[PDB]
């Protein structure tokens, strides 16, 4: 009906979550971690990714 | 590689052979086609 | 003198050092709790058969049921049986009787798989591998006297320790035993036990974890885990009345709580 | 939403008790709120556990060659009976008195590949025999990503639970023993008893005593959590000094160890398995020939 | 063992013809020469400075 | 004394010793030497039980298909058994 | 039951016992405090010894 929704908050863990808490901890960066909303990695589709 | 320990993780009837036993078969039928060449002459 | 001589007379502050902890140091400095479970340790270097009779003599009885129907096989179907049981081609008899071929057959059979399983037995016992020991703890009848059996076995401490203490406490016999054997350094006695100068070796238990752990040959061999022993543990000693116990206390909770202990 | 503390420690700084005299497993937790003493016993962590066509397909072999080897005795270039059971002996080794000595060669050689690859048969299955089940191992990944069949869990809010909440990244664990936690450690053990409980996480000692009541309660040899059981206390309170100058008093001498020989240290592929069954099914076979012999016998 | 003797060889193997599709791929000659040592290179203290 | 052609089978049944019925002969020579050859039987049957228990020590079965330079997965149709293959939808792969 | 024990610990001493010929890796203890005996080394120079 609408493709309005709500962002809910969930927990990551892992491998490349490790990775990315190590990286800020180096790097000395600060980063707001959020999920994808359209699917799978990627796509060119028709020069459009 | 600390971390690749941590998340990757993972491990490693009395009628065994046919195939060897059957080859043994095969040595048998050897034995009854010298027999029946014997046989013959 | 040494670590409770600098905490005792305020010249440091705490010691972190490997130290037992017994009475008198819980008296003269404040102990925080131990980490590492440290006591002491002494280093050193018919059915069947049965029921095989009961078939057995089944057998011979069938045997003299064929010698009843259809010569000399009474008590030598016995020799032929337990020697088929074998099977060593011995010379025995020639069975005439059909009913005792057909035996014949089904116990050389059972013989077959018996013997077979016999092999199967003796891979299980193969398998099991033991260690057998000689001196079970303090509490071996050995340490009672040593001329109570013929070699006089050398059991030995390092000097002006808590484990001697902990002797002379328990038993100044023991000591007065000891005196003949008193040595020097705890590699002196790893050697002198490697070469034969030595029987016995009375120590902390963790440290001879630690050498046997690493020892290049695993000749050395542990008593048990520390079941008849003194049975404490390592903390940390700090002053009488000092302020940092309860959060040394809880932070090396916190090291065992998250497994980095 | 307030904190509360339960149990013995409710009746303790409820003001309801003066001192805890019980396995307390010591943990930093208790350690934040009550002081402790020197542990009387050191105790760790463990999980306690429970304890065809071929053969028809030789008698059939055996059974061609005694007809071809019968076809040999006709065609030669109670005789039946006399070559085919011995053929028979020839199988089965015992009880005996030219291509036909070719094809008894040649049988014989066979039946000897038999009787060896029976002889690999059992040295595999005396090996291969083993249960992976029992696992032994708490940094199993069966454990780690649990299965359904794998009961494991604990004393529903004891201090084990606590350290396991605590753990680095054992909220799979925490969220999988939720489903089977128990009251009281004698229902975990009647548990077990019922082969319900594939595994059960409690202090070492408690459970090596356990491991002499039945035969079959084996307790794993993995020994992690090295924690002690002490004497809980109150805070600043003058029984904190001389009891622990006591229980240290006790450990010097073998008091400690008397009270090992009270309890702790006091506990409470052969011939038969292999050849039990087999010898039955000898003697029930030797019985039905019997009767197949008087049969033979009523025949002439 | 050797302070003055360079030659020109022949090299081959498996970086060689990789280099050799970059070469028939990329638009560029080349010319393939040894190391004078028998190193990767390492970062250490020279004599002066 | 029939043994001049059948010595060679009577020594395979003193070899092998399934109950082969063996004309045994009145001289201490073959006795001892086929005692000798026998005893090597024996051990031979020992060492071939050996063979047969290393029989077991390995834990290995080999792969089906290579890879991709499998010509199944170049053509499915070209191979009797029928096999399937699949992949993740709208991916790199 | 002699030539049987004989052939039972033959199998032994040929199936069951091996040393252990590898190292492995960062696992040996013998490599922890060395020795004369286990030569282990690396190219001079290379980014291993980095
Ligand atoms: C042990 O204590 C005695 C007594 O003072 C001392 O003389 C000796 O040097 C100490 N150390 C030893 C024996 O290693
Ligand atoms: C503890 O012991 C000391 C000496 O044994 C004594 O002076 C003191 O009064 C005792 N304290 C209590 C509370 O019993
Ligand atoms: C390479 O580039 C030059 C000019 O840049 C051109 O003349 C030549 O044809 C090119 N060769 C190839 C193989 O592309
Ligand atoms: C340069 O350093 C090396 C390494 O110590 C030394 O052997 C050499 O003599 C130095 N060069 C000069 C000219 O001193
Ligand atoms: C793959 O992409 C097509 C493009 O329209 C889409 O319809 C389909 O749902 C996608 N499948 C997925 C995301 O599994």
């Amino acid at each position: 009906s609408t493709n309005e929704g709500m962002n809910v908050k969930k927990c990551c863990k892992g491998f490349c979550i490790d990775i990315l808490k190590k990286l800020s901890r180096t790097v000395k960066f600060t980063y707001d971690l959020y999920l994808v909303t359209n699917g799978k990695h990627g796509k060119k589709v028709n020069n459009v990714w | 590689e600390e971390l690749e320990t941590l998340w990757l993780t993972g491990i490693c009837s009395s009628q065994l052979d046919i195939d060897n036993m059957a080859g043994v078969f095969y040595m048998l039928a050897a034995a009854m086609a010298l027999s029946l060449i014997t046989f013959i002459w | 003198n040494g670590m409770i001589g600098e905490v005792v007379y305020q010249r440091a502050v705490m010691a972190v050092g490997s130290l037992t902890i017994n009475e008198e140091r819980s008296e003269v400095v404040d102990f925080s709790v131990p980490f590492v479970e440290t006591g002491i340790s002494v280093m050193v270097s018919a059915s069947v058969w049965v029921m095989m009779f009961v078939m057995l003599l089944i057998v011979s009885a069938i045997a003299v049921f064929v010698f009843e129907y259809f010569s000399f096989t009474i008590g030598k179907a016995i020799w032929l049986l337990w020697g088929l049981v074998f099977n060593n081609s011995v010379p025995v008899q020639n069975p005439k009787g059909t009913t005792s071929k057909i035996m014949v057959s089904v116990w050389a059979f059972f013989a077959v798989i018996f013997l077979a399983s016999y092999t199967a037995n003796l891979a299980a016992f193969m398998i099991q591998e033991e260690f057998v020991d000689q001196v079970t703890g303090l509490s071996d009848k050995k340490f009672q006297r040593p001329h109570d059996y013929s070699p006089p076995f050398r059991f030995g401490t390092v000097p002006n320790g808590s484990t001697e203490r902990n002797i002379r406490n328990n038993y100044p016999y023991m000591h007065q035993y000891m005196t003949r054997f008193n040595q020097r350094g705890v590699e002196d006695a790893l050697v002198s036990l490697k070469t034969g100068k030595l029987d016995a070796f009375i120590y902390d238990a963790a440290v001879l974890n630690y050498k046997a752990g690493r020892d290049e040959g695993c000749k050395l061999v542990t008593i048990g885990s520390g079941y008849i022993f003194a049975t404490t543990g390592y903390g940390i000693a700090l002053q009488k009345g000092s302020p940092w116990k309860r959060q040394i206390d809880l932070a090396l909770l916190q090291f065992v709580g998250d497994g980095e202990m | 939403n307030k904190k509360e503390w339960n149990g013995m420690m409710g009746e303790l700084l409820s003001g309801q008790a003066d001192m805890i005299v019980a396995p307390l497993t010591i943990n930093n937790e208790r350690a934040q709120y009550i002081e402790f003493s020197k542990p009387f016993k050191y105790q760790g962590l463990t999980i306690l556990v429970k304890k065809s066509t071929l053969w028809l397909l030789v008698g059939l072999s055996v059974h061609v060659v005694a007809v071809m080897l019968y076809l040999l005795d006709r065609f030669s270039p109670l005789t039946l009976s006399s070559a085919m059971w011995f053929s028979w002996g020839v199988l089965l080794n015992s009880g005996i008195g030219f291509s036909a000595r070719i094809l008894g060669m040649v049988w014989a050689g066979f039946a000897m590949i038999i009787v060896a690859s029976y002889t690999a048969n059992l040295a595999a299955f005396l090996v291969l025999d083993r249960p992976e089940e029992r696992i032994t191992g708490i940094n199993d990944p069966r454990l780690r990503n649990p299965s359904d069949k794998f009961i494991y869990a604990t004393v529903k809010q004891s201090s084990v639970d606590i350290y396991f909440r605590r753990q680095v990244e054992l909220s799979t664990m925490y969220r999988h023993m939720e489903k089977h936690n128990y009251e009281s450690a004698a229902e975990a053990i009647q548990a077990v008893r019922d082969n319900k409980l594939h595994a059960f996480i409690w202090d070492s000692a408690v459970l090596e005593f356990e491991a002499s009541q039945k035969c079959d309660l084996v307790t794993t040899g993995e020994l992690f959590f090295r924690s002690g059981f002490g004497i809980g206390m109150r805070k600043d309170s003058p029984w904190k000094q001389n009891v622990s100058l006591s229980i240290l008093k006790s450990h010097e001498n073998g008091f400690m160890e008397d009270l090992d020989k009270t309890w702790v240290r006091y506990q409470e592929t052969l011939t038969f398995e292999n050849m039990a069954g087999v010898f039955m099914l000898v003697a029930g076979g030797i019985v039905a020939g019997i009767f197949l012999i008087f049969i033979e016998i009523a025949y002439k | 063992g050797s302070p003055r003797h360079t030659v020109p060889q022949c090299c081959y193997g498996f970086c060689i013809d990789l280099l050799i599709k970059l070469a028939r791929t990329m638009n560029f000659t080349y010319e393939v020469h040894l190391v004078a040592d028998g190193k990767f290179g390492t970062q250490e203290r020279v004599n002066n400075s």
